[PDB]
């Protein structure tokens, strides 16, 4: 007998204050009992378990389905704490790729000897006229909390020297499986696979699928990768679970298929809290999902990653706060794709959303390829220049070039730094009674132009925005506006190009029509001339 | 040579913190560095039985192309038991901020000669991540004292005292303070003599950054001096004054506002009256005095607010309670930062933090004028500092920006 190299066990404890699990054994049928006795007998003959006596007060329940099922749940609660998927687009193309998944994995690795007493279980004998049979695990149990970590740590430990001796091959380690790529000749590669599985045999690990590989919802082919076909459910009743499943599936399909839109469907899920509720769809949503099934009509594949070439990310604006991106190396061949939905906010602009998207793509890239991609962005250099130079917040985008593929991101209005000479000066104000919700909004100017508009169902902030809006409506191409509102100025200083407040949007369009606008602020009730609290407060 | 027992605060467990993505070159640098550190016994590989994790990345210090390992110990530092020693809570050397010159040195090479308490080692665990999760991340734990931990200089205080004992007695006019892995040394000497004394001190360290606190500024609030005032000018003046009235009690804007009465064009020139000029003068005199009853409380948090003024200029305020400022200042510094806002912000945060360490002996909590995602994405690339301050993000533009310009 050639001695198998010993696997050194991992020291394991329980959570402090908690003792081992003690749980009664449920009544089983006679067939179950017999099958369990047979299985435990042969397992004991294999040396994966050992019989124990009365000295072990800890009892973990068991079942039979023949296959034994041990329930470690309570033990999983009382066991201590231990320490994402690889993305195909990040995989670098190799001539030969071998997949080896070790059979009978957890049982190949022993258990902490001082731990083994806790896991021990009991087989009920017939009629309960005899003391039940007692067994304990000598190895890592299937269903235990700490099995995978210990297993993979041991696996790594064993694998370490082989990769060092064979730098010309690359090994990926996911969970129970190993994936060995090489650019060598297939005979060489095969022989080195033999060497590796022998190396695993020395420590007593049993090892054995060919392309394409079905892995983690993907499909892996030698020169290209894709996703396993998505099942799109159809029905006359769309439930909440239908929406969650469709959102997850479409999100999963969005990494490769360009142009996937989950917006409407995600809108349908607001505050639902219902296992069963149906919901109708808007025409925009139906056109959306129809164009989704249209995108899913003729499938496309992603390619692999070549380190010797530039990595490029191109972004397009899909509208309605939606963005889409493609990450690729050579034209027309994508490594992968994706989408970005805007965060929930009252106001916002295209430049900000574009920036956020860039940050996201950057992080995803650093995860997958370990570097930041070059960007092609639908924004002029001058636009970005003006934006980041005049923005009140610090902001940055990594290296990028302008691609012209409309719609283009632009700045729709720019406020003057200094008061405008020759431009009329509108002093505006608004106010409302918190009780009656009645208010007034208006302006007075230096040319004697005045307006006061009475308003129903409003608030101070609304009347101040309204006042600025009135100033914008009645004034020429160039205007100076003076406001006492820190709120209105707070909104306009953030430079939204779109808002969920219609008044703000009307203000925005008004600004867009303007040649020059200077917005100035003064403290209210300080008796600043031109600032009239009296017109609006009657 | 002998490990002093260290534990956590009662009720708190070891830090478990997600490791963030790292670039390929940084990962390589960390791999090489840690492979070297393992041979020297500074760290050792660990198994799955150690659930604790602390973030780690790589940087480049000033005037060096050599990568340095940087661990983010913030969570561990706050979870580390508050360290009081036989030092009896050493009072900060207030003579440091009064010095003509202060040189910052990196003493972190010393911490690696001191072993760490065994039971505590499991809390120092960190993970070098792999690209695309192709292989499990390499996990280590610290056998010796790690840099960046607040307990390391605390433990090394005695040793550092015994080492720096001769230098302090030779020339008592030189002030010495230690924070984290960095050692600040003050002097009134000439820059050349200063540098030679620094060589003497570092070679004194061998056998066992230039700052100017006197040139540091505490900024007052200034008002314009004009022969001609427009409506816009006076309105801005009244705004700034009304703002300052929160800080300074006796400010009165009424006679200035009296000039604006009626509706006038913003560009129209308004001549001042005697009452107005007098009021502006009194306001100036009120502003030339310091703030009433401003004190520092060690039992309170320091807060640093930063505003972006544009053209590479930034302003800042360090304070405890609102409208009571312990310090204010401005950073115009331009080195290779022209086209990058975030790099400027990072260097600004570093400077402000350093100054804070000099003055109060502790880092402040920043409120940054930047989005969380942008900052979190780009900050480690520009970061040369061995300590990491806490921060939050202000998403609403302050109206107080041009008031500090
Ligand atoms: N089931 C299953 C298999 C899953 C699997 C998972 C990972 Cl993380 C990697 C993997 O293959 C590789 C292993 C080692 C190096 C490179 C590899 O891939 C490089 C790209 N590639 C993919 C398939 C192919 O045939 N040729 C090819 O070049 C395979």
């Amino acid at each position: 007998m050639v001695p198998i190299s010993p696997i050194e066990t991992v020291p394991v404890k329980l959570k402090p204050g908690m003792d081992g699990p003690k749980v009664k054994q449920w009544p089983l049928t006679e067939e179950k009992i017999k099958a369990l006795v047979e299985i435990c007998t042969e397992m004991e003959k294999e040396g994966k378990i050992s019989k124990i006596g009365p000295e072990n007060p800890y009892n973990t329940p068991v079942f039979a389905i023949w296959r034994k099922l041990v329930d470690f749940r309570e033990l999983n609660k009382r066991t201590q704490d231990f320490w994402g998927i690889p993305h195909p687009a990040g995989l670098k193309k190799n001539k030969s790729v071998t997949v080896l998944d070790v059979g009978d994995a957890y049982f190949s690795v022993p258990l902490d000897e001082d731990f083994r007493k806790y896991t021990a279980f009991t087989i009920p004998s017939i009629n309960n006229e005899t003391p039940g049979i007692r067994y304990q695990y000598n190895v890592l149990p299937q269903g235990w909390k700490g099995s995978p970590a210990i297993f993979q740590s041991s696996m790594t430990k064993i694998l370490e020297p082989f990769a060092a001796q064979n730098p010309d091959i690359v090994i990926c380690q996911y969970m129970d499986d190993l994936y060995v790529g090489s650019d060598l000749e297939i005979g060489q590669h095969r022989t080195k696979i033999e060497e590796l599985r022998q190396h695993l045999l020395r420590w007593g690990l049993t090892t054995p699928k060919e392309p394409p590989f079905l892995w983690m919802g993907y499909e892996l082919h030698p020169d290209k990768w894709t996703v396993q076909p998505i099942v799109l459910p159809e029905k006359d009743s769309w439930t909440v679970n239908d929406i969650q499943k469709l959102v997850g599936k479409l999100n999963w399909a969005s990494q490769i298929y360009p142009g996937i839109k989950v917006r409407q469907l995600s809108k349908l899920l607001r505050g639902t809290k219902a296992l069963t509720e149906v919901i109708p769809l808007t025409e925009e949503a139906e056109l959306e999902l129809a164009e989704n099934r249209e995108i899913l009509k003729e499938p496309v594949h992603g390619v692999y990653y070549d380190p010797s070439k530039d990595l490029i990310a191109e972004i397009q604006k899909q509208g309605q706060g939606q963005w889409t991106y493609q990450i690729y190396q050579e034209p027309f061949k994508n490594l992968k794709t994706g989408k970005y939905a805007r965060m929930r906010g009252a106001h916002t602009n295209d430049v900000k959303q574009l920036t956020e998207a860039v940050q996201k793509i950057t992080t995803e890239s650093i995860v997958i390829w370990g570097k930041t991609p070059k960007f092609k962005l639908p924004i002029q250099k001058e636009t970005w220049e003006t934006w980041w130079t005049e923005y009140w917040q610090a902001t940055w985008i990594p290296e990028w070039e302008f691609v012209n593929t409309p719609p283009l991101v632009k700045l729709w209005y720019q406020l003057e730094k200094e008061p405008i000479v020759g431009a009329e000066t509108f002093y505006v104000d608004g106010a409302a009674n918190r009780e009656t919700k009645l208010g007034k909004a208006g302006y007075v100017t230096n040319k004697g132009r005045q307006k006061v508009v009475p308003l129903t169902n409003t608030t101070n902030q609304k009347t101040e925005l309204q006042a600025i809006y009135l100033a914008l409506q009645d004034s020429g191409l160039e205007v100076n506006i003076v406001t006492d509102s820190q709120y209105a100025l707070g909104i306009i200083q953030a430079q939204p190009d779109k808002s969920e407040s219609e008044l703000v949007n009307q203000i925005i369009e008004q600004l867009i029509k303007k040649e020059k606008v200077y917005l100035a602020w003064v403290p209210a009730h300080k008796g600043i001339g031109g600032n009239e609290q009296v017109d609006k407060l009657v | 040579i002998e490990t002093v027992p260290v534990k956590l605060k009662p009720g708190m467990d070891g830090p478990k913190v997600k490791q963030w993505p790292l670039t390929e070159e940084k990962i390589k640098a960390l791999v090489e560095i840690c492979t070297e550190m393992e041979k020297e016994g500074k760290i050792s590989k660990i198994g799955p039985e150690n659930p604790y994790n602390t973030p780690v990345f790589a940087i480049k210090k000033k005037d060096s192309t050599k990568w340095r390992k940087l661990v983010d110990f913030r969570e561990l530092n706050k979870r580390t038991q508050d360290f009081w020693e036989v030092q009896l809570g050493i009072p900060h050397p207030a003579g440091l901020k009064k010095k003509k010159s202060v040189t910052v040195l990196d003493v972190g090479d010393a911490y690696f000669s001191v072993p760490l308490d065994e039971d505590f080692r499991k809390y120092t665990a960190f993970t070098i991540p792999s690209i695309n999760n192709e292989t499990p991340g390499i996990r280590y734990q610290y056998n010796v004292l790690p840099q960046g931990w607040k307990g390391s200089p605390a433990i090394f205080q005695s040793s550092m005292t015994k080492i720096l004992e001769p230098f302090k007695k030779q020339n008592p006019d030189i002030v010495i303070y230690q924070y984290m892995d960095d050692l600040y040394v003050g002097s009134d000497l000439e820059i050349g003599q200063h540098r030679t004394k620094i060589e003497e001190l570092r070679q004194h360290l061998l056998r066992w950054y230039e700052l100017h606190p006197d040139k540091w500024t505490v900024q007052p609030i200034v008002l314009p001096e004009k022969d001609s005032w427009t409506v816009n000018d006076i309105q801005k003046l009244v705004g700034k004054l009304n703002w300052a009235s929160q800080i300074y009690p006796g400010i009165k804007v009424r006679q200035l506002s009296k000039l604006l009465r009626g509706t006038k064009a913003l560009t129209e020139v308004i001549p001042l009256t005697e009452e107005a000029e007098l009021e502006l003068a009194e306001n100036r005199e009120i502003l030339k005095e310091p703030v009433h009853g401003v004190y520092y409380d060690p039992s309170k948090d320091l807060i640093a607010e930063i505003q972006k003024q544009g053209q590479g200029q930034w302003t800042y305020q360090i304070y405890q309670e609102p409208f009571k400022n312990l310090k204010t200042g401005k950073y115009a510094r331009m080195r290779g930062a022209h086209t990058n806002d975030v790099k400027q912000l990072t260097e600004a945060v570093q400077k402000i933090t350093t100054e804070s360490i000099v003055i109060w002996g502790k880092t402040p909590k920043f409120k940054l004028p930047i989005q969380k995602e942008t900052w979190e994405t780009w900050w480690t690339e520009y970061w040369q500092a061995t300590w990491i301050p806490e921060w939050e993000f202000v998403n609403t533009p302050p109206l107080v920006k041009l008031w500090y310009q």
